[PDB]
């Protein structure tokens, strides 16, 4: 749960640079 | 509850890309 | 519960009996320093029937080989975090899926789990 | 996946980095190292091998001969740069390539025809389902933000100017400078037996390389500095180890940062580092170069040093225009950051049409890499 | 850096 | 939203 | 208020 | 101290 | 609420 | 009241 | 009205 | 209108500077 | 609308 | 010419 909120975090990173 | 933050995850993207967008 | 035993068994090893409901009672005998001596009988009398005879003993493997590799002075799961995210995967897998059981499917990807872990010990 | 079902090799210029995606730092890294035992017989302290590789390999080496695939920061012999690969996806990971994509690294400078090699390497033998080139001087910049700038390549070989605008790269301003760390590595070398500490084996050699990066430091004004060591103030340090060897630093400890500037110190004519970043904006679009001062980016392992960032700003305005804002951007790890630019460019919300596939490797061959 | 700091709270009202 | 804060400056690192 | 400022200091960092 | 009247700013702005 | 917006371009001024 | 505090920020941003 | 067109006004003679 | 007005006086004293 | 007035003034002053 | 066209749009706004 924690851990697939820290990679949603990394996808909307890259997305916010896309 | 999980849905209100789950929600808020996505108004909190809509505020990141904002913030990069003006940097 | 047949085969939630296994794949945590073959993924950390931490062993979870009361009343041996798999037909691997584990430590039944008293510890002992190993002089390959077998601890994990397979016990005919509650063998499951989509485990045919070569499986049975195939599972009694990879079984002694994970807790061999606990007592080499290494508490790492073999070769890779990597065991511990297939575990996930097939906690999920089973949730999404209907009602089947697995078996020839679920006997292939622990030959890539049985070279896996044999290799790195 | 490929947020995590995908591997980010970095093939930096003397160490390996592989790693699943979606971290921040890499799993196994070591220097890129084979060793051939040209004959057999009896083989102690390890086991009965042919072939030493990787992490068994660095603790015989006179017993070993040695061999380096990355000379000068470009691939000089392809036969065991595929064996490294082999150690790292074998025997440091333990997983197939078979199902992940693999995410591998490439010089700026390059030939097509050394990229079309390592496009045949990784679909034959390693049968890779997809994967994609990428320069390692835009996973820096698309760490540093936005994939505008240009990133300072200084590692442990050849020195890289990229210029990028935009994820594009500039074609005629990638400038190759000779200065490398291990220039430097070997300038303190010749300058510590002037203290008097000299070497008998090959491992009192190698740990100068470790102290190049640990006890000595930069100073903003060098210049100063070494007139603050003219009236000998408390600058000298003295490291202890546990054998007899004590290695001291006295005006090294700003010397080999200085050297980076001061290319006269490793006894050659040739431009500094504030210098070929400077030739290679002069020669960009005259409106993208305000562009490149403001996004200064320090990657590698010679740029591996605490205070670094504010004396490259003031070493670069004293030839650029003083009209410009610059900005130094240094980030806490610089030998890594080229891999925490392939794993969020790994976990990219669109990456699926821009695999190079096993598909599009059989109807074109080996020159889809011009994409 | 405080040009678009203004900008990035202002976007956000 | 408290984990974003820290992922901007995750990303600026 | 501060998390807004500290993510917004990270920006003024990057730009 | 910069930071902390900024956020005084921003929160006045919102 | 405009004496309030007339604050806050004063403040937008002292940091300018 | 809000109208007039909408006019005046939108010129202090475009003399940002 | 009248005050929102004086508003505007001070921030042109600003520039 | 009336901003207009004040607009029309606040354009005369623009011209003026 | 009161932006685009401020910027029709500006010009028309400078 | 067309500073008072501008004028007007504020003038019918």
């Amino acid at each position: 749960a924690a851990a697939a909120a820290a990679a949603a975090a990394a996808a909307a990173a890259a997305a916010a640079a896309a | 509850a999980a849905a209100a933050a789950a929600a808020a995850a996505a108004a909190a993207a809509a505020a990141a890309a904002a913030a990069a967008a003006a940097a | 519960p047949i085969l939630n035993f296994l794949y945590r068994w073959i993924y950390d090893g931490e062993l979870e009996d009361t009343y041996h409901e798999f037909f691997v009672a584990s430590d039944p005998v008293v510890k002992t320093d190993r002089l390959w001596h077998d601890k994990y009988s397979l016990r005919k009398s509650m063998i499951p029937s989509f485990m045919t005879m070569d499986q049975s003993r195939k599972v009694l493997l990879i079984g002694k080989s994970i807790n061999f590799l606990h007592q080499v002075c290494h508490d790492q799961t073999p070769a890779s975090k990597a065991m511990a995210v297939g575990k996930s995967a097939e906690s999920p897998k089973d949730a999404a899926e209907l009602f089947t059981d697995l078996e020839n499917a679920f006997q292939t990807k622990i030959d890539a789990a049985y070279f896996d872990t044999s290799k790195y010990l | 996946e490929d947020d995590i079902a995908a591997l980010v090799v970095d093939n930096g210029s003397g160490m390996c980095k592989a790693g699943f995606a979606g971290d921040d730092a890499p799993r196994a890294v070591f220097p890129s190292i084979v060793g051939r035992p040209r004959h057999q017989g009896v083989m102690v302290g390890m086991g009965q091998k042919d072939s030493y590789v990787g992490d068994e390999a660095q603790s015989k080496r006179g017993i070993l001969t040695l061999k380096y695939p990355i000379e000068h920061g470009i691939v000089t012999n392809w036969d065991d740069m595929e064996k490294i690969w082999h150690h790292t996806f074998y025997n440091e990971l333990r997983v197939a390539p078979e199902e992940h994509p693999v995410l591998l690294t490439e010089a700026p400078l390059n030939p097509k025809a050394n990229r079309e090699k390592m496009t045949q390497i990784m679909f034959e033998t390693f049968n890779t389902p997809a994967m994609y080139v990428a320069i390692q001087a835009v996973l820096s910049l698309y760490a540093s933000g936005r994939t505008t700038g240009i990133v300072m390549d200084s590692g442990d070989g050849v020195t890289h100017t990229v210029p990028i605008y935009e994820g594009y790269a500039l074609p005629h301003a990638i400038l190759r400078l000779d200065l490398a760390g291990r220039d430097l590595t070997d300038y303190l070398m010749k300058i510590l037996t002037e203290r008097g500490y000299s070497f008998t084996t090959t491992a009192e050699r190698e740990i100068v390389r470790d102290i190049k990066e640990k006890l000595c430091y930069v100073a903003l004004d060098f210049e100063q500095e070494m007139a603050t060591a003219a009236s000998s103030s408390s600058l000298e340090k003295s490291y202890e180890l546990p054998d007899g060897q004590v290695i001291t630093i006295g005006n090294e400890r700003f010397r080999c940062p200085e050297a980076l500037f001061q290319p006269s110190f490793l006894g050659m004519e040739s431009c500094g580092i504030h210098e070929t970043t400077y030739n290679s904006i002069m020669k960009c679009d005259v409106d993208i170069r305000k562009d490149l001062y403001a996004n200064t980016v320090l990657s590698g392992g010679t740029t591996m040093y605490p205070g670094i960032a504010d004396r490259m700003q003031k070493e670069i305005t004293a030839l650029a225009p003083s009209t410009m804002k610059i900005k130094i951007i240094a980030p806490p790890e610089r030998k890594y950051s080229v891999w925490i630019g392939g794993s969020i460019l790994a976990s990219l919300s669109t990456f699926q049409q821009m695999w190079i596939s096993k598909q599009e490797y059989d109807e074109s061959g080996p020159s889809i890499v011009h994409r």
